[PDB]
């Protein structure tokens, strides 16, 4: 009989996963201040891992990996890029991305500029994106005096904006692919074979935010078409293989889904010393949102990676189930959906 | 030469205390009866060695320590023990009844009764000592006598030697082995009271220690006598700088100014390797990169913690045996290519190494095998804090309550010292967090 | 990586290694809270003891 | 050298404070005439903490025998280790208690409530260091009850910093004297509440059933409940009589286990209880220790939450398992321990088991579920005291009724006082 705790109630996939616990017989949730617990469900912010791994007698398990916050924000993750040699500034997967800190407050804003002079002189697209972790705010412009002016009115991020993406047929609209990962306690990458392409629902228009951002909270509420061409403007791998095929005559494995499978390794290959809980007290395992874009010559760009995703309704049976079998079950064993990215270690 | 006095308070202070003089004479080579047969000056000398031993015309090397303690059974085993005829009568100091696990029994109703007594007879080493350097203190944070009468010989001690350093070493407290429940009082309420007192805290936490002797000595439940063995061989490589010829931590203002750029961070994680069980028959001896490697395994440290998700202030290396410098590089500039190691932006990133050629001595018949090098690395890491988020934690659980609150205000204690000591130590949460964390 | 202030002796050496460059209460006072403490707890077991006397 | 004064008042208190002897002067190897005739030191490490050496190598109990009647203890002189007991310690009168909590409190027990202090001051004087206290008497009569308790009111005015420790029997209708103990038992809580550290509630009715069920004794005798009383009080004084850590002395004993002043009531628990031969497992004595059925006290712990816990395990064991089990018991209960006490289970282990046994498990619980106990006693004496019936016997010897109100509150207010922390 096994223990564990909840200290997220927003979380929906873990919200799943502890009553998938509960429904096997085996595991007893105990009071979300309870120390003598084996799992624990942690919260978002401010999780106490140094109170991990102290308790004798009890191998404990948590489902966040600590320092991953360095790939799961804005201004880290380009960060992260830049100054690893594991990813360099040439890393041709990335947009290129500035940390451009608020007047109000390195920065980046004289390096950021010298390549936008650099744009607008060789009559190149020269259209940038402003965002930040702070947002539901976003600001696309190309001109950089907007850019820098809105940042001004917390910590923004300006990369460049994918002014040729790949587009489908019908709706001349564009699109996101969401990937879900899970890490182990031993560092094993799991692919969740199941996707989602989260897709506007408006055509895209390169002279309104509605067609630029692929987000379901702005599609459901300010798209007109919502729903029209799929239901939740979700469409699945199984969908998307077959419009591949159809269209650009190929394969998602192989026009995307290798390039996917690549951006998730070298993210988290290049992590691993620092978040490794390899020989430490307590073992950690977390479930990541990887979101890439599509260009139009069907090159994969990664946009973020999110520490606390969420799951599609169609896919959370299957996902929570399969963090059961691999993460928890693999350290607490009772009485494949994946697909496995191996590396070095 | 400048000679240090060691000061052993409360049961793990004595018994600790006890493992590590027994260490020092083998180290050195001092036989049992106080003898030292190397030691040609005979009835004196300033070497090395002479900063923890006196000399008498006889020639016994007396060590400089004080032994204290409010129940007279641990002492009494220093009285009956192997090493006997090194100390005098002077030297250790009973009472009759304990703190009974109090910090206010021991700290205000038992130690006002016995503080003068323990002052003069520090007093009496001190008459000796041409020109005193300071104090080592040797005591437990969750016993009554470790923590209540400590805090209060470091305040009297700062008055009567205002301008001497004073170094701690320190019992964390692990349930595995605590003897009592309001452990996490005593700690806070120890730590707060002494923190402007103590110049360099060693924090050992037992939980550290007794995993390391299940998991590299094969001790399936190890005793006082594991731990303190183990301890003693840390505490022997940190005080090896004071005892031996070198450059490095050559007296106990060189500690403070190594690792304490901040006063009140003033508590350096101790990590030692290689930790090597003495019944193996044979063991692949370990290299200087494999030794220097594992300082940074949170598996060897003292205290359990990670330091990837703190910053360094200041790191030093305490080689002992076959170890070159040549090797050392060579192993630091491999480790800063795969381990996370980040400095604070205004100290420089870079470790003070020092080797002394004698390989370590292990006890015969002890736990720990002869190895060729060893190495115990003193590194200020902001990580240590989550010990004491630990321990505040626990205090604040209790504490909402008032759990046990009676038996300290029954000693005299106010209740106001409880909120007092642990708003200290949040401020010293907050202190570690600005220094570390972006 | 630079290796500054060896050291050599016959017993061992030092030296130091960068790797990169940077970017008291009076014995009144003390008496005072002691002896503080000792009325108070002077002033419980009088109370105890007036509390038994009645 | 941390001596313990042992009294023992009236016929219970006498009765099982004999046997308590008889045990441990086995296990510390003392014969009846007080020779020694063990063969391991560990017996005479820390003998001096319950015996006085004499003469000739003899070892005299530090125990002082007080009765308002010479019948029970002119039966302990004759009993077995009889003898061995320091004749001016028989502290006796003659007219006795009538089961009377007011004689034994305010009228024939104050007449000789001094030479007993007189002789209770003999043997401090020769303590190096004196603990305090441990008291063994019965809540239901009038010498245990009411003299015990007035004993104790003294003896803390006369030694104010050393810690009072009592076995105190709760009584109850299955057995049971006369119906005025509840009212003798209500009376003497309220003292106990005051005036001890530590209180080892020892319930009559959880020892009857314990024979009865348990034992499969069909009529069980007071000699059958003694033999569990022993039995524990053996246990609980394990850490007090031999070398260890944990729990050495009766201070430290009090700082573990009691949170809150008036909370020191504690439920203690055996095992194994065995109807013989067949070895029991270090699992098996975890298991029976927790378990309700071995408990001493008839309070159901899940019923409420555990403040602290003291466990001693005595024999030759494995250590290493004997922390897993303990920890496991932990682990899989945990919602009956207080999160706001961390890690207030404490384990000791001791090598020398108790005789007849291989194995043996001794608990002792600081359980809010002991108010199950002090409510059972409340109701039994507000069904008679809403009548005032049999109130006679005690407005006879000076009380009033105001006396048996305030008793009455200050009862309800300690069963409130565990509901407190038993929802937070
Ligand atoms: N490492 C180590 N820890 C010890 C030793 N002895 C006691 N401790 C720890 O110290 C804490 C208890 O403090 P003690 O030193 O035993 O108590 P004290 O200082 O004698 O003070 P009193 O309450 O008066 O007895 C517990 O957490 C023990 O685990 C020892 O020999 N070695
Ligand atoms: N460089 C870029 N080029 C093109 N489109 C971009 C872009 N950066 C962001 N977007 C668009 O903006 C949308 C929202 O950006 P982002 O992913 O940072 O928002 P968010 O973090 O609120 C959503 P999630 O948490 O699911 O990642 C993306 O889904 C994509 O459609
Ligand atoms: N366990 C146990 N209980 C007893 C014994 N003798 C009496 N009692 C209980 O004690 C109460 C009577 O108190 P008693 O000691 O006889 O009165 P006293 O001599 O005036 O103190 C009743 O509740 C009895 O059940 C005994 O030998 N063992
Ligand atoms: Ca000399
Ligand atoms: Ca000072
Ligand atoms: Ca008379
Ligand atoms: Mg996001
Ligand atoms: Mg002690
Ligand atoms: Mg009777």
């Amino acid at each position: 009989m096994y223990t564990f705790v909840v200290r997220d109630e927003n979380s929906s996939v873990y919200a799943e996963v502890s009553r998938l616990l509960l429904a096997t017989g085996q595991w007893k949730r105990l009071r979300k201040d309870n120390p003598r617990f084996n799992l624990m469900l942690g919260e978002r912010n401010r999780l106490p891992f140094g109170r991990l791994g102290h308790e004798p007698g009890l191998v404990q398990l948590v489902n966040y990996y600590r320092g991953a916050d360095k790939l799961c924000r804005k201004a880290s993750l380009v960060k992260l890029i830049k100054t690893s040699p594991e990813l360099s500034e040439s890393c041709t997967w990335f947009p290129e991305s500035y940390v451009i800190y608020p007047t109000n407050l390195t920065d980046e804003r004289e390096v950021f500029l010298a390549a936008y002079n650099r744009r607008r002189e060789g009559r190149e697209g020269n259209v940038w994106i402003a965002k930040s972790s702070a947002g539901a705010g976003i600001l696309i412009s190309s001109e950089a005096s907007e850019l820098l002016d809105f940042i001004d009115e917390q910590v923004h991020v300006i990369q460049k904006y994918l002014e040729k993406p790949l587009l489908l047929e019908p709706g001349h609209r564009k699109f996101d692919i969401r990937s879900w990962v899970l890490v182990d306690h031993l560092y094993n990458i799991y692919l969740y074979r199941e996707g989602v392409l989260r897709t506007s629902s408006e055509p895209y228009n390169s002279a309104d935010k509605t067609c630029h951002l692929t987000n379901h909270c702005i599609q459901k509420e300010y798209s007109k078409n919502y729903g029209r061409y799929e239901e939740g403007n979700e469409m699945f791998f199984e969908e998307f293989n077959q419009y591949l095929m159809d269209a650009l005559n190929t394969t998602l494995e192989n026009s995307i889904l290798l390039q996917i499978k690549h951006i998730i390794r070298s993210c988290l290959m290049c992590i691993e010393p620092a978040i490794s809980t390899k020989h430490l007290h307590y073992q950690s395992f977390q479930l990541f949102g990887f979101d890439f874009m599509v260009d139009e010559e069907l090159k994969v760009w990664l946009i973020e990676v999110n520490g606390a995703p969420a799951c599609a309704q169609k896919l959370y049976a299957e996902l929570c189930q399969g963090i059961v079998d691999v993460a928890i079950s693999s350290v607490f064993p009772l009485a494949s959906i994946f697909i496995k990215l191996h590396h070095h270690h | 030469m400048r000679e240090c006095i060691s000061i052993h308070v409360g049961q793990a202070g004595v018994q600790i205390g006890n493992a590590c003089w027994e260490l020092y004479c083998l180290e050195h080579g001092i036989q049992p009866d106080g003898q030292m047969p190397s030691d040609k000056t005979i009835g004196g000398g300033d070497d090395s060695f002479n900063t923890f031993f006196s000399e008498t015309g006889a020639g016994k090397h007396v060590p400089r320590a004080v032994f204290v303690d409010l129940e007279p059974t641990v002492i009494d085993e220093v009285r009956t023990g192997t090493y006997r005829q090194l100390f005098h009568p002077e030297q250790l100091i009973t009472g009759k009844e304990d703190a009974a696990n109090n910090y206010a029994r021991g700290h205000y109703t038992i130690g006002k009764e016995i503080i003068d007594l323990v002052l003069d007879r520090i007093r009496k080493l001190a008459d000796q000592c041409t020109g005193l350097q300071g104090f080592l203190v040797f005591h437990s944070f969750g016993g009554g006598t470790g923590s209540g009468f400590t805090s209060l010989l470091m305040e009297r001690l700062s008055v009567d030697y205002g301008k001497k350093s004073k170094l701690e070493f320190s019992i964390y407290p692990a349930p595995q082995v605590s003897t009592a429940v309001v452990e996490p009082y005593n700690s806070i309420l120890t730590t707060h009271t002494t923190l402007e007192h103590s110049d360099c805290a060693f924090m050992v936490d037992n939980e550290a220690i007794y995993d390391i002797c299940r998991r590299n000595l094969d001790i399936e439940r190890p005793t006082y006598t594991n731990l303190n063995r183990l301890i003693s061989q840390i505490v022997s490589s940190i005080t090896a700088s004071l005892r031996f010829d070198g450059a490095l931590n050559v007296d106990l203002t060189e500690f403070q100014t190594n690792l304490v750029p901040y006063p009140r961070i003033h508590f350096p994680l101790a990590t030692y390797a290689p930790v090597i069980s003495a019944e193996k028959a044979y063991h692949e001896q370990l290299s200087v990169a494999e030794i220097t490697n594992a300082c940074f395994e949170p598996a060897n440290q003292m205290v359990k913690c990670d330091p990837r998700h703190g910053k360094y202030m200041a790191c030093c290396l305490l080689y002992r045996g076959d170890v070159v410098p040549k090797d050392v590089n060579a192993a630091i500039a491999t480790i800063k290519t795969k381990r996370s190691i980040q400095f604070v932006d205004w100290c420089p990133t870079g470790f003070k190494v020092g080797i002394n050629y004698q390989p370590p001595t292990v006890v015969p018949g002890g736990d720990l095998a002869k190895v060729q090098r060893a190495v115990c690395m003193l590194s200020n890491t902001t990580a240590i804090a989550e010990a004491w988020a630990r321990l505040d934690h626990k205090f604040d659980l209790m504490y909402a309550k008032r759990a046990f609150v009676h038996w300290y205000v029954g000693e005299g204690m106010e209740e106001g010292e409880f909120s007092e000591a642990r708003e200290d130590m949040a401020a010293l949460e907050k202190d570690y967090e600005e220094v570390g964390v972006d | 990586m630079e290796v500054i202030e060896l050291n050599k002796c016959t017993s061992g050496q030092s030296f130091e290694v960068i790797l990169k460059p940077p970017s008291d209460p009076s014995l009144e006072e003390i008496q005072k809270k002691l002896e503080a403490a000792e009325e108070r707890r002077k002033y419980q077991e009088a109370e105890l003891l007036k509390h038994l006397a009645e | 050298m941390r001596e313990i004064v042992h009294i023992q008042a009236g016929q219970c208190g006498n009765q099982i404070g004999a046997k308590f002897w008889e045990v441990i002067s086995d296990e510390h190897g003392i014969d009846p005439t007080g020779s020694y005739h063990g063969d391991s030191d560990l017996q005479l490490e820390r003998i001096n903490v319950y015996y006085n050496e004499a003469t000739g190598n003899k070892y005299v109990p530090r125990a002082i025998l007080v009765d308002l009647e010479p019948g029970t203890m002119d039966s302990v002189r004759s009993g077995p280790f009889g003898q061995i007991f320091r004749p001016d310690n028989f502290v006796f009168g003659q007219s006795g208690a009538g089961n009377n909590w007011a004689k034994g409190h305010y009228t024939e027990g104050a007449e000789l409530v001094d030479s007993v202090l007189d002789v209770v001051r003999k043997e401090s004087e020769s303590c190096d260091c004196l603990q305090g206290f441990q008291l063994t008497h019965s809540l239901g009569g009038g010498t245990g009850s009411g003299m015990g308790t007035l004993l104790i009111s003294k003896i803390r005015e006369e030694y104010p910093d050393r810690i009072m420790n009592t076995f105190s029997v709760m009584p109850s209708p299955k057995v049971s004297d006369t119906v005025v103990e509840p009212y003798n038992a209500t009376l003497s809580v309220h003292q106990l509440v005051e005036n001890t550290d530590e209180t080892y509630c020892i319930d009559n009715e959880a020892l009857y059933d314990i024979c009865f069920r348990t034992l499969k004794l069909t009529t069980p005798t007071y000699g059958d409940l003694n033999h569990l009383v022993s039995a524990t009080m053996s246990g609980v004084t394990t850490c007090l009589r031999f070398p260890g850590q944990l729990n050495a002395d009766l201070r430290k004993l009090a700082v573990n286990m009691v949170p809150f002043p008036r909370l020191h009531f504690f439920m203690p628990g055996f095992a194994p209880l065995t109807s013989q031969y067949r070895a029991l497992t270090v699992p098996e004595l975890t298991q029976q220790m927790f378990d309700s059925k071995n408990m001493m006290a008839a309070c159901d712990p899940r019923h409420g939450r555990y403040l602290t816990v003291a466990a001693i395990f005595r024999g030759r064991m494995s250590m290493k398992e004997v922390d897993e089990q303990m920890l496991n018991v932990q682990n899989k209960n945990s919602s009956y321990f207080v999160e706001w006490i961390p890690n207030n289970v404490k384990t000791a282990v001791c090598d020398i088991p108790p005789r007849g046994l291989k194995m043996s498990a001794t608990f002792i619980g600081n359980s809010t579920a002991i108010q199950e106990l002090f409510k059972r006693i409340s109701e039994q004496f507000t069904a008679m005291f809403r009548r005032k019936a049999f109130l006679h016997w005690y407005t006879g010897e000076g009380m009033d009724e105001m006396e048996f109100t305030e008793a009455e509150s200050n009862m309800n207010d300690l069963v409130s006082e565990y509901q407190q922390y038993q929802d937070a």
